[PDB]
Parts: C-alpha cells; structure tokens; sequence
C-alpha cells in the first residue's frame, strides 16, 4: 500500500514466539495509526475482560505504533500504547524515537507485544532478522551505560555482518531503567537519554514484561507516497515556515521555567501551593551559560531543531546530563520543589532520566511528600531525614527510595494517587486533598486558575488522558485545539512542535502520502470521535484496583479550587458549579449522555456498536 | 572551478534534512541508507557527517570489476552506473573511508556525485542555518584525502573530547 | 513589527567586526568603548557580547535627571540626546545588565539604539558566518529582560561550564 | 596628527621614572612605525656603542610599538623591537596583542622601555594614568595564572573606579613565562597564552629588565583619519575578499603538520634529516575531533578568524591548552622530534606556550639534542636520561631543566648556536654540523632543499633576520616577496594574514589614515630599504659575545646542501656555488658592497648617511 507497509509484528513473550500480521486498509482507514490504531486494539483484544486486566500482568499488550506520516513529515515520533497503570485506561503517548522509522523502513508498521518474558531479553529486529535474546547483562544499567554497551555491540555486530555492504548506520533504541525494570507505577520508556514516552507508566509495563530495549535497524526504502510531487511541494513549505520559528529554535521550551510562572502564574510551585514566581535564576540565559554544552539538537527530518543538551563539568553533580532540560521538568524537578537553580535541575532531571522514571509523575510525587512533610503528616522517622524544600540531596534520596521500593518508597512507588489512598488510610488524614492528579495521572506543569496560560476550566476534568497536559479538552469538543485534534497528531505519528502549518494542511500532506481523502470534518465527527470514545469506554471501565466514577472524578483537584496566593492574578480560581456546567455541555458535544458515558447511539453511528457491551458493563457498576 | 565539501561536525544537529533531500533527489523517495551523505550518531548529541572526498587516487573506481565506477571530468566526482553493479563489495572495501554503501534492495552501490556541481546537501545545511557543511572552491589539495576516514573512528574522537574520561 | 537581539554567546569569535561597524556608523571613527555593542574576553577564548535588551521598563530612561532618554515609539529603543546628557552614571546604575558606557571624551552616554530598526551588528555577524547575533521579530517577551545581567556573570558561567572544575 | 597620537611613553625602570615623548611628522614619514621605527629608535640611541650593549643588560632597550594602519586595518598585531639575544641584530617581531590598540586609544603610540628594575614589577596604563608596579606575587606564573589572577584583578580596580561611566571591556596584556624571567636565551614574549612575539628572544630581555607585564586599558577614540570615507569604502572591500578564504578560516594554520612534509617536503622530521613524511595522524582532521574546543576565535576587527583553541580532557596530559596548535609548533615540537600524535603535540605546544618559549628556537634545541643523543655525543649521563625520538616525556624532562638552567639546561638555555659552539669546545667534535640555523636563529619549519616551498635559495642566507621564516630575502630583492615588503607589514603594524589586497591597495589604505601618499616605489627603494640597511648594520655590528662575518655567515646551515633522504624530490638539495653566486647578485641589487656591507654612497642616498661611522667600525673588525 501507499505510505504504510500493511504489516505488524506480533512478538509472543511467554511462548518466545515472532509472528508477522496483516494490517488491513479498512483498519488503517478506520482508525489511522499510532494511538487510534492502539486503541482499537487494545479493546479489540482486551476490551471484553478489561476491568480483570492488570496492566503490570502478563496479559496487558505494550504496542509500538505509526502513522502514515512518520517517516515522511517532518520531524521524527514513535507512539506507545497500553492499558496504563496509572488512570487503568489508554495514553497515546510518543516519544523522538526514530524507532518508528528504521520499522518502516525494514518492511514494518508497528509491535504487538505480548506475555512476559522468563528472564530479561531484549528485542532485536534488523531488516527481515526478529530475535528474542538474552538481557541479563543489561538489566540494571542506566541510558548512558546502555548506549555504551548494548546499543554499541549490536552496531559493531551489524558492521561486521554487512561489511560488504558499507557501514549502517547506527540502530535506534527504546529502553527502560531501573525505575521500570522495578514496575514503578509511573516509570517512563526511554530513548537517546533525555526522551520519553513521558504520560501513562508505560515503563512499568515494559519491565513487568521483562524487557528491557527494542532495538530495531532498517536499511530499505520507506513505502511508496501516492502522490510524490505534492508530498515534495508541501514539505518545501513546510521547513521553510518551521526554519522561521527563530526564538524556539534557539531555546526549545527552555524557557518556560521563568515564564510560565512569571508571565501566566500557571507553574507548579512546592506541589502548586503558588503559581507565581520572580525568580530570574531560572531563566534560560544561565541555563545557557552555565550548561549548555549543544544548542541545536533535532530529530530525524526535523527543521525546528528544539533540543538542547546540559552538562555540568562542575561541582558535587558533574557528570549530570539532561535537556534543556524540558519545561516541565524545569517545573516538577525544579519549581515544585522550590528549587530554582539550573545545576540542581540538571541533577535532578539527569535522576530521572537515568532512571527511566517520568519527570512529570515523579517530581509530582516528591512535591506531595515534601508537603506531607511540611504538614508533619510525614515525620523525619516516617523518611529516615528531613525533606525541605529546595534540598536537592533529600529529593534524590527519596528517589532512592522510591526506586528500591525500600521503606516509604514502596508507598510512593505507586504514585500520587494510590499513594494519597494509602497514607490516607495509614495516618486516618485525608491528604488526597493534597494530591495534584485528574483520572491518577499527575497533572501536568500548566494550571488552570489563572487562566493566562491555555489550560482553563476542564482541560484536564473530562480528557481521556487525565492530567496529561499534551492531550486536553476543550470547549468547542471538536474544534482545532483539544482532544480530538491532539488524538491525530498522536496518531499521524507526528511531534507537536512541528504543527505549525496547521491541522488542515497537515490532513492534506497524509492524504498526499496514503491516497486517502479524509476531510478535518471526517476526522474530527467520525475517526477521532471514535478514538476518544473507545479511550473513555476503557478509562471507565478501569479496574483492577481503582475505577473511575464520572459523577465526581470529570473534576479538577480540590486546590484548583483555592484562590491563587501571590502574584498578579492573586485571589483567581475557578467556581466548581461553573466546572460542573463546562462538563455537562462537553459531554453534549462530545456524544456521551448526562452521566458521561459514550451514548449507545453514537457508537453505533460510529461503526463502533459493539461497545454497547462495554458500555453496559460500566453502568451496573455505577449502578 | 571544481568543489569540495568541508564538514565541520561539531556544528552538526543532526536534523539529517541532508539525508531527506539527497535520497530525494536521487531515488525520488524517502531512503536514509540510499542517502549519499549519511549522519552517524553513535551516542547521543555526538552527530558524524559522512560522504566521499574524491580521493584524486579513486580506489573505488579502480577496484570495480564491472567498470560501473567512472570519474566526471567536469566535477570530479564519481559516477556510478547502475545497471553495471552487481554489489560485490570491492569498492566498499577499497574505500579509506567506508563510504560506498549498498542499501537493502537497491541492487547497485551509492555514492555522492556531488549533485553535478551544485550540492543539495550543502544548500539545506546553510538554509536550516547550521553549516556543518561549506564548500571550498579551488584545486584539491592532498589533505582532502585524509578526511576519508571510518566515521567509527571519528565518533570516539569527538566523545573523549566532549566527555573526557567519563566517556 | 518589532525586534530583538538573541544572543548566542558559544558562536562569538573574538573577531569584534559588530564593534568596529556600530562605532563606525554612530561616531564615524573606530572607537571601541563607544560602540554600543561592546565583546568582553575577560580570559581568552571566552567571548560574551554584551549589548541593550530594551526593557518594558526602561529603568535607564526614567533615571535621567535631565530627560535625555526617550524611547523610539517605532523601534522600542532607547535613544540618547547627547547634547541633554550631563554624564552624571544614574542610567549606568540603574541598569540591571550595567549596559550604559560613557566613553572617554565623549560627554555623553551611548546606548544601542537598533540602528533605527536595521541592526548592523547582526548583518555583519551573519556576513561573517558566526551567527552569535541573530534578530527575533515579533512582540516582546518578558523573558528578554532577563538578558540584561551583568558580562562578568555571564564570562564566569561559560567559563566554569567549559574547564569544570580546573578553571 | 591623522592616524598616530605622535607621541612614545619613555619608561626607566632603573629609575622608576615616566615621562611622554613627542614622535615627529618627520620621523614618521621616513620609518613609518613598528620595525622600521624602532630600528631607528636602537640605531640612534645605540648604534654608535651597538657591539657593546648586551641585549640582557640594563643598557638594552625594549620597544613596543604601533604603525598608522594599527586600529584601523583588520586584524590585530603589535610591534616587539629589541636588540636581540640570538643574532645581536634586531627583529621585527610582533604578536596579537590589542595591547597596541588600547596604548592608540588612550593616547600613546608605543613605549620605550628602559633600565632594569630593582625587583620584578609590571607596567599599568589606563588612560592618563601610567604606574609601574611592584609584580613580585606574579613573578613565576604562567598565562592561565596570570590571567586568572594579575589581569582578572587590574580589570576589577578598573571597573570600581569607573563605576559610574559603565563597565569597561577588558585590559590587554603582553607578558613573560618562567623562560624569559630565567632569561633564556629565546624566550618569548605572549599574549592570550597562545600568541607570541617568537623570534628574536625578546621574553629574555623583558625578564632581564625584570618586567613581568604590561597592561594597557584605553577608552578614547583612535586618532582622527585623513580621508575617513575613503577608508570605510576601502575596509568593506577588504572584509570581502577576506571572509572568501575560506579553507584558511576553518584550518588556519592547522593543516601545515601534514602538508608542510607530504605536498612539499619542506618539513623539519627529527632535526632535518628528512623533511618529508607520509604519516596522516597530524592531519587537521584529527587535530579537530580529538582536541579542538573553539574552531573559529579572531583579534580585534579580524574577518579572516585564522585562530583556534586545542584542549585536553583525558589522558595522561589532561589541562593542556593551546591553539590549532600553530604549524610550526606542530612541526617543531612535533615532527621534527619525531611525535605525529596531535594529543602529544598539543601538550608539548601547552608546555612551551606556558613556559614563555619560543616553540622554533625551542623544538630546534630540543631536537639538536636529541639528534646529538642519537650519534652517542651526548650519553645518557650528560642528560640523566635517555632522549629519544618520539618520547615526549623525555623531552618534557629537557624543557624543565632548560627553564631551570640545570644540568646540562644551563648549556641549551643559551640557544642552538652558542650550545654547539660550547658543546663542540667540551667534546672535541665538531657538532655546529647538526645546529640549523642562519645568524644564531633556529631556521623556521620551511626548507629549501625540496624547492616545492617558498623558501628557496638564499630566503634565510642574507636575511637581516636570520633564520626568521616570516622575513625572508627574496630574488629580486625588491618585488612583492622577500625583506622590504615583510618590513613594511611589521612596520604597518597588520597581521600578514590578511595581506590579501595585496602590498599597493594596503599602502593606500595607510595613506587614507595618514595623509601621506607614499608609493610602492618610495617603500621599495627608499622608506623599506633604509630599515633593511640599518637592521644590516646592527646585526654585522654584533654582538658582544657573537661576531658575524658576511663571507661565511651569509649561509645555508651545511645540512641544506645534503641531498634530501626521502620523498618524491629524494636526491635534491642546492649547489653552494649557485647560493653563492645568488648572494653576491642579492648584494648588487640590495645596496650592499661585493663582501655585502651596506655601501656608504647608498646611505647618503637614503638618508642615513651617518650611519657610515657605523660601516666603519665593521671594515676594521673585519680586516
Ligand atoms: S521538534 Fe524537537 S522534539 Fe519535535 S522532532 Fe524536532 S527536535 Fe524532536
Ligand atoms: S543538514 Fe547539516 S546539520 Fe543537519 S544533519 Fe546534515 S550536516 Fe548535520
Ligand atoms: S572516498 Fe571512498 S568512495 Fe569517495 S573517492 Fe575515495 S574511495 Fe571512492
Ligand atoms: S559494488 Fe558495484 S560498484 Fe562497487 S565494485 Fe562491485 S560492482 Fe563495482
Ligand atoms: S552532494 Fe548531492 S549527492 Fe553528494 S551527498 Fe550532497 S546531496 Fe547527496
Ligand atoms: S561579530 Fe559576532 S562573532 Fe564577531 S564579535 Fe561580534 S558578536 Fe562575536
Ligand atoms: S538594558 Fe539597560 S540600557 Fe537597555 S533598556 Fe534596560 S536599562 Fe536601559
Ligand atoms: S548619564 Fe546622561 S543619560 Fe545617563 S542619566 Fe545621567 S544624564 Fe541621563
Ligand atoms: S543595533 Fe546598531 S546600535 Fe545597537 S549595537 Fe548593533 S549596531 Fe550598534
Ligand atoms: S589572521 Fe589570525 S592572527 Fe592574524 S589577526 Fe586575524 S585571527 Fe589574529
Ligand atoms: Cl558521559
Ligand atoms: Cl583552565
Ligand atoms: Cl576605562
Ligand atoms: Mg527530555
Ligand atoms: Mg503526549
Ligand atoms: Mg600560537
Ligand atoms: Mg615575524
């Protein structure tokens, strides 16, 4: 076919099995890639006994997916998709892998993997070569030491292999650390160090199922393009608008640390008790100075080039390396923990990227217990030392902790919200009044009560995706920024920050590549709709351990509810019965019904009537 | 006047908007192994530009057994007759450099022919505001052949500069 | 629309032709210390240009005694009415990135005043490929303020981020 | 005055005295600046005692001076002059520094330095304030110290006292390493750790004069210019041609350690005996990706960025810093002691540069050396340890005894020419055979035997600067090569690296600054001649310890008319009949008499016909 190869492979843990399947157009048509691909699967596969699915069980599916456009548009995006051990529903997550393009290139769209491996094995695919192999000697190694050992090998085993062929370039890698291969709730999947498949706990699951990389090289040509000429005009208009980009060019998101709190008041200070800071030692000019040792860093095809990468050559954490580090985990490695000097950011944000755990959930976390502390709800013998804010030795030792699961750690490893539960019912306080999650997942480093930045009222209370701030609703629910569009780029596969051509520009680019016609009225009244539907079916259904009740958690955390304390919109918060009337006219132009659940007749216009089932099954519990 | 690329890796992002329109130009789809300038990254942020230098001795055209390799006379790059090519790897050993490479399918080796005197490569890198890559303009000089070197070994190089002995 | 100058202070390279162009232009001499775009190198090889940010505030443009300040309703820029200046240091201080220099026997403070909009800096910067300097068009961001520090600051960052621990 | 203040500070050090002296119009418009104005300067106050004045006793002078194009012209270089401790004649050095454009901008033209001082001070100028200062804390540092400490602290004085009027940009600084505090005998004088004024020994007679330092701040305007838009029209004109250089702006001298001996076979390897190699770990491309940390750094108004900074993270020689290194440090301290390894050479280039040696005159000791430990003359007894090629621990151990004058340091502390004598007289063996040089200077990396360089013939023979590469004599000896168009550029004061325009647009540029209208005719058989005739004069009156008689001395080194051993030319070297027959023409058409002393009818024509009392002198020595 045009644009996709028509194929996935299905790797059987358990039963060390590889098969390949056949990716059928009416599928493709229907749900397009990447996260609408991986949700259709997943409730194809699951969707029947999916409140009996733990996703740290053997029975959950970890999918690497594509998109007609990954390969093709500019930029570089792999998507993974799972049952999600945080919200028990589906992130379409994506992470700067060119994973996804050395797949189509070695004649295949995706991963479907199953079961759980005996021992640590990693997953090896060269051009028609797929292998199950042997990674104990891995399991336990960070980003940087596995680059160095696996990811070099199996280069240098190629090499030798294809010597009369030249000299391949390198193989790219998706990994875990120590955080996932220890079933962390909220652990992230890796590549190149410092990217993630940030939102959903998705390294958990990859650990749980023993892997530890998938390594994966192709040397053919990607599929045919329907249309070649316009696809080359296109892309001649796009770099040259992408190259006019000049400040995130040069700073990425960078600069978010001082302006989003300074300019929005929207930025998560010691676990969001502020949003507002003056604070200039955050500001990307000394990042720069004191860490940057490269300013343009890009992704396969990409002309926006908004990576960085820091280094510290001094002081008690030279060695350290990170990003920018991204805004967010300027914010939750770095604001939300009052602290607010690049060398300690770059500490911290290297922590979590060697070990594989998200930034956004885990810097969530260390800010609540740093409140519980605060409090005196967590005492220094609760810790083993005292946890202030600002103290970057105490904040990596808790890291410590939470990765061993030793202590408190074990508590915590399980994320803001079981967490919450837990302490909750340990201390008899409630301090899931501290928690700063939607659906248990963290929300992301963008408030809402200031309403300068472009998260307001129900970004976060009625997504399919909870806390995650890549992936909000909006009022209108179809209509260019929200869910529905965000669902498309999560499925193109394509990076956000290469979208500037815009969302109809982009449909007619993947219409030039698959010789599809699909209209943005079509994605955002059919295909989309029926992605976020069936990823609200699921979330709902939720399960094992928690489940969700829209009557009361289609809402944002109680402190979005306080009056901001400082800055130039202090005294701003949303009124909870104007949220409450937000959701119910969201629920009206999304299609579900008065208590939020998909209305039977829109999955049946949606060619997804099936879900009727599912939706059954959600209204007795609810009931 | 002939032309020669100079490559400065350092100032290498690796966007590989090099690879995208090279495969472009000269397979008409997107093929990063068919690209006649390929990036190595190795390890992360360490980003190797990697082409031919025309080495005026030519040991890939000396060594074909098919005659598929000849020399332009204008540029003086090489130029390879596809049809002649049956992959059998001379060139690709005979190269300092490693720089023939035979992608999966193609049935003939890729080598830069210096897109007849008018680099693609060259252009994209300097638009996108980079210039890892420049061209010189005079007469080849004996040092050009000394860049044609295994893009392994420049790889380590440059860490062990970066990164030191933490590398 | 307006702009701004973005700094990259890694791509200077000591060559100070953005000095000899702006002195040239505003004093019609060479004149280091007058050109209101000033490089600092205060251990070799580290080059931190140094120049106005234009900010929202104009701490310099409300400190003058003597109203010689005003800003360019087009431009943003500071502009300087020599003949009103009485060199008396209140912009020099009240500068957070002490940017105002009153040079030797010019009676006068001199501070960037956009070239009118064409920034000459920039242009000679980029006709030389270093692109330490390049233009941001588009509305002000608060975060440029925060440019405006002391070069000494700057110098010691990038120095210590450089040589670590031996420095 | 256009395009000069007219005016020297005179400073005594014996006396502790400052005062400013007025330059002349007249002055000016017959020796023009730098080389030609000091060698006026030495011939007028010592010309008449010349063969008595020790170039490192108190009675020596040390001139640091501009020219009019010095400001104005791109680039950046200032004039060293000196009665020399190698030859007993004068050079013409000059080095990098805007030690010259901050003396321009606050007044002065230049500086005569007299006397000695009772203990070791440095020289401060900042404007009108001019202090010699007590320097014993620096006394023993090198340049990375010196500038971390001395300069970093003379800047911050500056700044709090002109608190009020903005933070002035950085002081300049010329200084000295331990070399030339010991006074060896070619010790340099540096700028920026990695610049010097090389040949001539001048770091000796500033530490004979114990003066550590000089630093110059000038925050004024440079002196008014005769035709300013003439000049600007020009200066546009000139960057242009000059930002077109292009493989010399990446590589600068980098490329030299390969290509000097592979494409010409013109390279010093292990002492001359040979010159060409095949060996491509000096190319530049390594120099680059092992070592280079700053690829593109330039002096004051420089389009053409020449320079670059090697740098050493790892290994053994970990903290080295240097530049490209320059060719003729990757040649002397390099090939020609047999080490091709770039990390080797950066480390030994750092050493020297550290040290305040001149990395010519020093490699060309340090390989006399080791050639003489080849031949069994000197043992391992006489070092203390063995020297062989390649080994450049060895020849690190050498350079520390050299610097400390320990051992057999004292004897090779006193250049390649007076070591051989005395090694010749302690040994019975004549080893003035292996010591390349021409009038006591080493010969710079570029020989004459392949003739593929553009040295040739009698470029050192008859040169009033001996073996110094960057100021040979050329056939014929006016024409746009060769000494009279060298004396001009040293005397301009401009970097010969941006020559490009060529040496008539470059006389016009000076006549735009100056409003004289000196021609290329005027330069060549007039302004440049007299220069080259008195340098003549003072190096034929010598020394007090060195005598040169033209007769033997106006000579190749003995090994340049060996047949080469090695290469594409293997066989080739000169005839010294033809170099002979050449030097009598070189007199002819120069001025000088058949025996080569400057005749006295051509001094009356040029001006200085008082200097006959000098030729006098030398006629008796000589008869
Ligand atoms: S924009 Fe940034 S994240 Fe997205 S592909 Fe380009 S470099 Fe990667
Ligand atoms: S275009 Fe330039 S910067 Fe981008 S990868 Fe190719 S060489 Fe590197
Ligand atoms: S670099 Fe390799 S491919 Fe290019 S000319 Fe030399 S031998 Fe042929
Ligand atoms: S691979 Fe093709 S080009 Fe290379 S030598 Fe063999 S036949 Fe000739
Ligand atoms: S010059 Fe043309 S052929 Fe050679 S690599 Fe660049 S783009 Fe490809
Ligand atoms: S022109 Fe650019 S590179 Fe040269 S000094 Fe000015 S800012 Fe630095
Ligand atoms: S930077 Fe200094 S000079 Fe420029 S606006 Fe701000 S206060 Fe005025
Ligand atoms: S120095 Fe001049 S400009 Fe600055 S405040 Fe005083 S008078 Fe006004
Ligand atoms: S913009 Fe104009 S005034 Fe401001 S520094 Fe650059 S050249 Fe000088
Ligand atoms: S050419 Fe090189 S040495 Fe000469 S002034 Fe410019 S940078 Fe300095
Ligand atoms: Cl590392
Ligand atoms: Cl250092
Ligand atoms: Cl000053
Ligand atoms: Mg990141
Ligand atoms: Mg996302
Ligand atoms: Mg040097
Ligand atoms: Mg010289």
């Amino acid at each position: 076919m045009y644009a996709y190869n028509g194929k996935l492979l299905d790797v059987d843990l358990t039963r060390e099995k590889v098969k390949e399947v056949e990716l059928s157009e009416d599928v493709l048509k229907k749900f397009y890639g990447g996260r609408g691909l991986g949700t259709y699967i997943l409730w194809k596969e699951l969707g029947e006994k999916w409140e009996k699915v733990d996703p740290l069980g053997e029975e959950n599916l970890l999918l690497i997916l594509t998109g007609p456009l990954t390969g093709y548009y500019p930029g570089m995006k792999t998507s993974i998709v799972s049952k999600s051990p945080e919200s028990n529903g589906v992130v379409g997550s994506v992470l700067s892998s060119e994973l996804g393009l050395e797949l189509k290139a070695a004649g295949y769209d995706g991963i479907i993997i199953r079961g759980k491996a005996k021992s640590p094995v990693y997953l090896f695919i060269h051009n028609d070569t797929v292998e199950i192999r042997d990674a104990t000697k891995y399991w336990g190694m960070g980003g940087i030491e596995l680059y160095k050992t696996l990811l070099k090998e199996v280069h240098e085993e190629i090499r030798k292999k294809e010597k009369l062929k030249g000299v391949p370039k390198e193989p790219a890698m998706i990994y875990i650390g120590k955080g996932g291969e220890n079933k962390v709730r909220f652990a992230a999947i890796m590549t190149k160090l410092m990217h993630a498949a940030g939102y959903g706990g998705y390294g958990a699951v990859m650990g749980s199922k023993n892997l530890k990389a998938v390594i994966a090289k192709g040397s053919g040509p990607l599929p045919e393009v329907y249309d070649k000429e316009k696809m080359k005009v296109l892309l001649r208009e796009f770099w040259k608008e992408l190259f006019s980009m000049t400040t995130f060019r040069e700073w990425g998101t960078g600069a978010g640390g001082y302006s989003v709190g300074h300019d929005r008041s929207s930025e998560p200070i010691r676990n969001w008790q502020e949003e507002y800071h003056d604070n200039e030692e955050i500001s990307v000019v000394n990042f720069e100075n004191r860490t940057w040792i490269k300013k343009y860093w890009a992704d396969y095809g990409c002309p926006v080039n908004c990576m960085k990468i820091s280094y510290l050559r001094y002081g008690p954490y030279k060695g350290s390396i990170s990003d920018a580090p991204d805004y967010e985990l300027q914010a939750y490695m770095g604001t939300n923990l009052g602290i607010f000097e690049p060398e300690k950011i770059v500490y911290l944000s290297y922590l979590v990227d060697e070990l594989g755990l998200d930034g956004i959930n885990t810097g969530n976390i260390l800010g609540f217990a740093a409140e519980l502390y605060q409090r005196g709800i967590l005492t220094k013998e609760d810790l083993g030392f005292e946890l202030n804010w600002g103290d970057e030795k105490a904040f990596a030792k808790l890291l410590h902790l939470i990765v061993e699961k030793e202590g408190i750690g074990k508590i915590l490893a399980e994320g803001t919200y079981r967490a919450a539960l837990k302490i909750s019912e340990i201390k008899g306080i409630d301090v899931t009044k501290y928690a700063v999650h939607v659906k248990g997942i963290a929300v992301g480093a963008h408030g809402i009560r200031s309403e300068l930045d472009y998260t307001k009222d129900i970004s976060y209370a009625v997504s399919v995706q909870g806390g995650d701030h890549t992936s909000t609703a909006a009022l209108p629910a179809k209509g260019y920024t929200g869910e529905l569009v965000e669902a498309f780029y999560d499925s193109a596969v394509i990076c956000n920050f290469v979208t500037k051509p815009g969302f109809e520009k982009i449909i007619e680019f993947g219409n030039a590549l698959s010789g599809f016609n699909i209209t943005p009225e079509q994605w955002l009244n059919e295909i989309g709709l029926r992605i976020i539907h069936l990823q609200r079916i699921l979330l709902l259904l939720g399960g094992p351990d928690v489940y969700w009740d829209p009557r009361k958690d289609d809402d944002n955390p109680p402190r979005f509810y306080e009056p901001l304390p400082s800055g130039p919109v202090k005294g701003k918060a949303p009124n909870r019965e104007d949220i409450k009337a937000k959701v119910k006219q969201y629920y009206e132009e999304i299609g579900y019904d008065e208590h939020g659940i998909p209305k039977e007749e829109v999955l049946e216009e949606l060619g997804i009537g099936e879900a009727k089932r599912e939706v059954k099954r959600i209204k007795k519990r609810l009931n | 006047e002939r032309i020669w690329i100079l490559i400065t890796p350092d100032k290498c992002s690796g966007c590989r908007l090099c690879e995208v329109t090279c495969s472009l130009e000269h397979e008409g789809i997107i093929w990063p192994e068919a690209s006649r300038i390929r990036v190595f990254e190795l390890f992360p942020g360490i980003n190797v530009p990697h082409t031919c230098v025309q080495c005026p001795d030519y040991p890939c055209v000396n060594a074909c057994p098919t005659n598929a390799l000849s020399v332009d006379e204008k540029t003086g790059a090489v130029v390879v007759n596809e049809e002649k090519c049956i992959t059998c790897g001379a060139c690709v050993l005979a190269c300092p450099g490693k720089v023939p490479r035979i992608p999966a399918g193609k049935g003939s080796v890729v080598i830069c022919d210096l897109c007849g005197g008018n680099p693609k490569c060259v252009e994209i890198c300097h638009e996108a505001g980079h210039d890892a890559l420049k061209i010189v303009t005079g007469n080849y000089r004996p040092i050009y052949r000394t860049f044609a070197k295994d893009p392994q070994e420049k790889s380590l190089d440059i860490a062990r500069k970066v990164f030191g002995e933490d590398f």
